[PDB]
């Protein structure tokens, strides 16, 4: 036998851990996790979630393994809980009630294609919508409403700077829609900078790296007003005042600068810091102002060896011998140039000095280098003792800061939400790249200027496009959602025209046609289909939304797994596959891996896989365009003459991609990223990336990004053909960020509450923030927190409901009183459900939508409205409200 | 009770618990799902300092005395929290009015007062602390058991409430110094950890080990010379045991946090003290602490001179595999 004496009893315990089902799952949410997992089915239903921990592991340094989070283990509940959608619902009360009838999804669909075919019959197509963000969490489930509004002409939305998770100072001065090195790449840093990063709560299964570093010898700094939660770990804090990181910034860089800690080789070579500036017109001086049909596009420093002005090789006016193909994510292609083109060589760019030279009209123009305006400017108004005055930070930390930062290498700043969410973030990550260039370290393991945000980077990209838009991304309509919001929501920025006049630049802008305006011609939007993504409980300026946008939508359409706050206030909700039901890739810029989730079990209730509903839908709309003797139509936008009566033909290419693995393996093979990989292996395994963007992706390494720039000397796509941190457009001019300085937050809020509003460990967005068991490892609902030293004044005890208000809306909301968080400030995580426990309101509640002129300019060379590459961030860090008690509920303690 | 064979032993590196309760809650999804167990967290995560889960548990009493059983209190349902629940169908689905509100009104919860931790900013302070069964070579809730329903398993160490055996007598609740046994209202009998077992069983690491995502935890045999337990318990000595004064000689040991910042002086700079206070971590690990953070803070340094560091490599565990039994599964 060989049983010890209590081992029949034991079985009890045993049953508890037994399945008769292992298939691969994921999560397909925006939180940069695509952590592979195992899910156990027994008798047919998903009992729990494992990580699968079978990532390939590199050499000398730590596994990715086992990644996972707290949501992702309770991942099932949103299986069988209380929130899921079984049947197609239709509204019978007023948007938000939760009244609603069963319906029949030919009821459904067919309700949904009348008004669609409609729309566009009586209206124009651009009336119609698809919102569904961040592809790379779901390639196959993005792609299908992105076709469906393809082919019948609707628009597209933008997610990356909506969100504010485009690092849009890195647009302005690398010319790539962003990169970042994967997460493994930090235990290559010696000195690593968290500027507003808290991953201990917000990068949870990539935070260990961190620590890791710590312990095998490197230094950390954090970086962030409150004490947070990564903080606790830290070598040393910083806390500056909210939204004076620019000061603190610059004044890093005057220290460098001063001291001469910088890598003078590397600036001559990988920036535009020694081209020449006109001290007339403070204009780059150009060729066209030296030469008979000189270009507009090239520039000039002065060669330190031969005292001569010579012209830099790979600027926008500069084409290459071959022309590549345009690539989404740079601004032009500079991989077309070979290997070596704008390596210094000999050349000895001049970064100090004042010359002369001959303009081609006779007269003679004094020029400085661009670093040596930049200097004089730091010396004068950069000085650790005045950002001292402004941030709050001691003289004497800063220069430290500074040191330290130049002296280890490879040093990298890691920047996040706290620092990316803000007004002017665009001339603050110009300034963090400013002290990457300075020390040299991009492009190098271990270095650089490291964003990371939500779930932006999806590596096969080309085969996402090639599913999404078959006829090309020049054949789709797009809006850009921050202005889209902005205009149809009608919304108050509480900026007055005389400081900064928004309509202006807006109106401008769109009229120039630097930025689009959909629908055209001033027409309502219509028809707003909603899924993958929790639009309206997310959206910036969300009373604005609710009273002016929401009612110009005569039809409002959620595909979903649950009733999130979007479905509640929409028309029609369609039942969506859990992720543990469907099969989708799932990709991220942390790991530099491919994750999928495949059906554990068939779709529940009536629910089905995104990809088949707009399946279905298509259908239903080809018998609707019959029906409505409108069965084609043309389309002077595009010329491009469309056959409804041929739709699910044109989502599927003659039915080749009727299945969702078929969809699925379409994206895999279209993609240099990813041919070679089959479902069947990612089924089995996770697979590494075969390539990636702007570096060579290497065997055994972690990848880090710019290298094709930095490494191979290719030129980068900026209009200089570099590293630029001289933008000499108008607007800049306007701004006072021509050069990179500090800008002081907006204050257009009159109320003496900074608002800030981070992301919390305890769900994904508005994702999990309703789980009961997450829920329960809280205080049962959303929490904004509160210094005591403001709480006590205001009366205000510990889990005391507050009001937290402006002129946008308000806010009520247990409050949590932590001596972590500092005076002069509240935090409220980020969008809980509006119908959580909130007296009324939510986060967005206080929030307008604004802005920032800089971000709108779209004719200047690398700059230009390209969907997800640039656009008007979708900014709220610089909100204030004010707080108080709220008295009509005062519960005792006990 | 005569020794196990081998002993399962666990080390909680508190350099890397980023408290995302990731373990709290594969535990509860593996094993405390059924009828009564909602209040249950076998594995659970608290902030230190606060109240912990149940909380005051620190204060509750049990353990040994000079080898003299205590019976300690049996902590009060409202101590544990009274699991909120929600009426989202009202709501979502049946056109209700009025928010999803959380039932009780909110008062208490095993991790109500996370982050709060104490000193005022800018020297706030406070780190986390995960819990579980110390599978104790003195278990005090074994001996307390008048029914013998309690045993402590030859093989590996593990201890287990028989749930045959129990009638709930709730000694073992009383005596247990950590709060760990948990009396099931439902069933009438103790529930608690079982050091995951059945996966043990399979070579498998237990849920809270094979699924830390901060790569905190370690598991083995300590018996096992080349088990990472050995290795910080035993070789390099820097993973102690969890309030020791209770005379229970847990099996869960923890290395104490050395990494952090320093206290922060009036005008702005940093002192040498960290932010932690050495004396909560001698409140909670006693006089040792001082010594084990100095081979820690040594250590680290050559680490940040370029020398080697074994100790330093264990903590790092390039590999989970050489901080764990398998947690491939
Ligand atoms: N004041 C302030 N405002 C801010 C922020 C802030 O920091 N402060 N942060 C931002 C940021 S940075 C982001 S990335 C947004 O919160 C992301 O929201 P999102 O709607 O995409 O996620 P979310 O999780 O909420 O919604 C995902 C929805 O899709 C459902 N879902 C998830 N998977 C699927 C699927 O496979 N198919 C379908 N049809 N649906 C699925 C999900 O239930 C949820 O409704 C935004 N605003
Ligand atoms: N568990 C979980 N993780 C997530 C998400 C989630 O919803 N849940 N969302 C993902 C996504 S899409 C986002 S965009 C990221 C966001 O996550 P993060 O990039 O980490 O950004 P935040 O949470 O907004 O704030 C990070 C820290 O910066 C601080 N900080 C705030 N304001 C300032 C400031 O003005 N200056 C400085 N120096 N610091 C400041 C905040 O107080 C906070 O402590 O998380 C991603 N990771
Ligand atoms: S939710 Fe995101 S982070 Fe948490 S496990 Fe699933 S994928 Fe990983
Ligand atoms: S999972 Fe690992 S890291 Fe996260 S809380 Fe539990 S022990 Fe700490
Ligand atoms: S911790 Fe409490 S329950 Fe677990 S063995 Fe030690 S005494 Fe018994
Ligand atoms: S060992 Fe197993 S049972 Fe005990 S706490 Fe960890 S997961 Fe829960
Ligand atoms: S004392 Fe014994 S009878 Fe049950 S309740 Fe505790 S195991
Ligand atoms: O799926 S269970 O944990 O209710
Ligand atoms: O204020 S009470 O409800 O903890
Ligand atoms: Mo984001
Ligand atoms: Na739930
Ligand atoms: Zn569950």
């Amino acid at each position: 036998s060989g049983a010890f004496e209590y081992s029949g009893w034991e079985n009890f315990h045993r049953t508890q851990w037994s399945w008769d089902k292992k298939t691969r799952g994921a999560h397909l949410v925006n939180c940069t996790g695509a952590c592979p997992h195992f899910v156990y089915s027994k008798d047919g239903v998903v009992m729990r979630e494992e990580q699968s921990k079978d990532i390939a592991p590199m050499p000398n340094i730590p596994e990715y393994n086992p990644r996972g989070c707290n949501k992702g283990e309770c991942g099932h509940d949103y299986m069988y809980g209380p929130h899921r959608i079984k049947y197609p619902l239709i509204r019978v009360g007023e948007r938000g009630e939760g009244k609603w009838r069963r319906a029949t999804w030919e009821e459904a669909l067919d309700m949904i294609a009348d008004k669609c075919v409609d729309t566009i019959k009586n209206h124009a197509p651009d009336c119609i919508s698809v919102y569904s963000p961040v592809p790379a969490v779901s390639p196959v489930s993005f792609s299908a409403g992105h076709r469906f509004a393809h082919y019948i002409g609707a628009h597209a939305h933008t997610f990356y700077d909506w969100y504010g998770d485009h690092p849009t100072g890195q647009t302005q001065t690398c010319g790539v829609q962003g990169d970042t090195c994967e997460t493994a790449d930090w235990f290559n840093s010696k000195y690593i900078i968290l500027w507003g990063s808290n991953p201990t709560q917000t990068r949870i299964p990539d935070a260990h790296f961190l620590s890791e570093a710590q312990l095998n010898g490197a230094k950390i700094v954090s970086i962030s007003p409150d004490y947070n939660s990564s903080t606790i770990k830290v070598d040393k804090w910083i806390h500056p005042q909210p939204g004076t990181d620019g000061a603190l910034a610059m004044a890093m860089a005057h220290v460098i600068i001063k001291e001469k800690l910088y890598d003078a080789h590397s600036l001559k070579e990988q920036t535009d810091l020694s081209y020449l500036v006109r001290s007339d017109t403070k204009r780059f001086l150009r060729e066209a102002d030296v030469v008979a049909g000189g270009s507009k596009d090239k520039f000039y420093f002065w060669n330190a060896k031969t005292g001569k002005p010579v012209i830099p090789k790979g600027s926008w006016g500069d084409q290459p011998e071959k022309k590549g193909s345009p690539v989404g994510f740079l601004g032009r292609n500079t991989f077309a140039f070979p290997k070596g083109y704008i390596d210094l060589g000999d050349l000895d760019p001049a970064l100090e000095g004042k010359f002369n030279m001959q303009l081609l009209d006779g007269k003679t123009v004094e020029v400085r280098p661009v670093f040596e305006i930049l200097k004089s400017r730091l010396m004068a108004d950069n000085t650790p003792e005045k950002a001292a005055k402004i941030t709050g930070v001691t003289a004497k930390a800063i220069t430290e800061l500074a040191r330290e930062f130049a002296t280890a290498k490879p040093s990298m700043i890691i920047c996040g939400g706290g620092t990316q969410h803000w007004y002017y973030s665009d001339v603050l990550l110009r300034a963090m790249h400013l002290l990457t260039a300075l020390t040299g370290t991009e492009g190098t393991n271990g270095g650089g200027m490291n964003h990371y945000i939500g779930q932006w980077k999806p590596a096969f990209v080309a085969g996402l496009v090639a599913l999404a838009f078959p006829e090309g991304v020049n054949k789709q309509r797009f809006c850009q959602t921050t202005i889209w919001t902005y205009i149809h929501a009608e919304v108050n920025d509480e900026i007055i025209s005389s400081d900064i006049d928004t309509e202006k630049y807006l109106r401008d802008s769109i009229t120039t046609g630097q930025m689009p305006n959909m629908p055209e011609q001033g027409r309502d939007p219509k028809v707003f289909f909603v899924y993958r993504g929790n639009w309206l409980n997310q959206a910036k300026g969300q009373k604005y939304v609710l009273e002016n946008l929401w009612p110009k939508l005569e039809l409002i359409v959620d595909i979903n797994i649950r009733m999130d706050s979007t479905a509640l206030y929409s028309d029609v909700v369609l039942p969506s596959a859990h992720w543990y039901e469907k099969l989708d890739l799932n990709v991220t810029s942390e790991h530099s891996y491919i994750n999928m989730t495949e059906p554990a079990i068939k779709p529940m209730w009536e629910s089905k896989t995104d990809w088949q509903i707009f399946l279905a839908l298509a259908k239903r709309v080809e018998m609707a365009a019959k029906r409505k003797k409108y069965e084609k139509f043309n389309d002077e936008k595009f010329k491009w003459v469309r056959d409804l009566s041929n739709l699910w033909n044109q989502m599927t290419m003659d039915g080749k991609l009727a299945e969702d693995e078929a969809a699925a393996q379409y994206i895999l093979d279209n993609a240099p990223q990813s041919k070679g990989i089959t479902i069947q292996m990612l089924r089995e395994k996770p697979q590494r990336f075969k390539s990636n963007w702007t570096s060579p992706l290497k065997e055994g390494v972690p990848y880090t990004p710019f290298q094709y720039f930095v490494v191979d000397k290719k030129p980068w796509p900026t209009l200089t053909g570099r590293q630029q941190f001289y933008l000499d457009h108008d607007t800049f001019f306007d701004m006072g960020v021509e050069l990179p300085t500090y800008k002081a937050p907006i204050d257009a809020d009159k109320y003496p509450f900074r608002f800030n509003s981070p992301h919390s460990r305890h769900s994904v967005h508005s994702t999990f923030k309703d789980n009961v068991l997450m829920l329960r490892l809280q205080r049962g609902g959303p929490s904004i927190e509160m210094s005591p030293l403001d709480a006590k004044p205001l009366g205000i005890k510990d889990n005391d409901w507050v009001e937290a208000w402006n002129n946008h809306g308000k806010v009520i909301c247990r409050v949590k009183i932590r001596n972590g968080e500092q005076r002069g400030r509240v935090s409220m995580w980020h969008c809980p459900e509006l119908y959580m426990d909130l007296l009324t309101g939510g986060s967005q509640s206080v929030c307008p939508v604004r802005i920032n002129p800089t971000n709108l300019v779209g004719n200047y060379g690398h700059l230009f409205f390209r969907p997800n590459y640039y656009g008007p961030a979708g900014s709220q860090r610089d909100v204030r409200v004010n707080v108080k008690r709220y008295i009509g509920a005062t519960p005792i303690s006990f | 009770m005569k020794a196990p064979r081998r002993q399962l032993t666990y080390v909680t590196d508190l350099n890397k618990c980023i408290g995302c309760q990731t373990c709290t809650v594969a535990c509860k999804k593996l094993w405390t799902t059924g009828p009564g167990q909602d209040f249950m967290y076998w594995r659970n995560v608290e902030t230190a300092p606060g109240l912990g889960y149940p909380r005051n548990w620190q204060t509750k009493g049990g353990g040994y005395k000079n080898g003299e059983l205590q019976k300690g209190k049996i902590p009060p349902m409202i101590d544990y929290g009274i699991p909120f629940e929600f009426d989202y169908a009202g709501r979502l689905f049946e056109g209700k009015p009025g928010r999803v509100r959380p039932s009780p009104t909110p008062r208490s919860a095993p991790n109500w007062d996370e982050d709060q931790g104490a000193g005022e900013y800018p020297n706030n302070s406070f780190f986390y602390l995960p819990r579980m069964c110390n599978h104790c070579t003195k278990p005090a809730c074994l001996e307390a058991c008048p029914n013998e329903a309690i045993y402590k398993r030859e093989q590996d160490g593990i201890v287990v409430i028989h749930q045959d055996k129990c009638k709930g007598a709730q000694a073992c609740v009383q005596s247990c110094p950590y709060a760990k046994p948990y009396f099931n209202p439902l069933t009438n009998k103790a529930n608690k950890c079982i050091g995951c077992f059945p996966r043990i069983e399979q070579g498998v690491a237990p849920a809270c080990v094979a699924q830390c995502v901060g790569r905190a935890m370690h598991v083995g045999f300590v018996d096992d010379v080349n088990s990472s337990v050995y290795k910080l318990i035993k070789q390099y000595k820097v993973a102690l045991p969890l309030h020791p004064e209770f005379g229970t000689e847990p099996n869960v040991f923890y290395v104490p946090p050395v990494l952090g910042p320093r206290i922060e002086m009036a005008n702005g700079e940093p002192s040498t003290d960290p932010k932690i206070p050495l004396a909560q971590l001698e409140g909670l690990f006693g006089k040792q602490v001082r010594d084990v953070l100095a081979i820690l803070q040594s250590e680290r340094e050559k680490k940040m001179k370029g020398l080697a560091s074994d100790l330093m490599d264990v903590l790092i565990g390039r590999r989970s595999t050489d901080m764990m039994i398998s947690p491939l599964t």
